């Protein structure tokens, strides 16, 4: 009447939760690279010599 | 070629009139120029000036 070794088992199954992979877009930056400095539109002498 | 050259100099030192159909600079107030060189830049009109 008490508990005895049964048979081997046969397999093992190890179950675990996973999710999945979206596709590779790569948006690297909002407003992105470095922007350049650059040039005001016109800008005019700011000076004159005498005479 | 008279408006580059008169864009290379203080802007009243080099007047384009315009004598014929075609336009030519004339050297009309030479004081007003400040030293800045810019037609030493230019590289085909270095040799005219």
């Amino acid at each position: 009447g008490g508990l005895t070794c049964a048979s081997a088992p046969q397999g093992t199954l190890r179950i675990l939760e996973g999710p999945q992979q979206s596709l590779s877009g790569s948006p690297l930056q909002p407003i992105p690279a470095s922007p350049p400095p650059q040039i005001p539109p016109g800008l005019r002498p700011r000076f004159c010599a005498f005479g | 070629a008279a408006e580059e050259l008169s864009r290379c100099f203080s802007p009243g030192v080099i007047e384009v009139q315009e004598v014929q159909g075609k336009k030519v600079a004339r050297v009309a107030n030479p004081r007003l120029d400040t030293f800045s060189r810019e037609i030493f830049r230019n590289e085909k009109l270095k040799k005219v000036v």
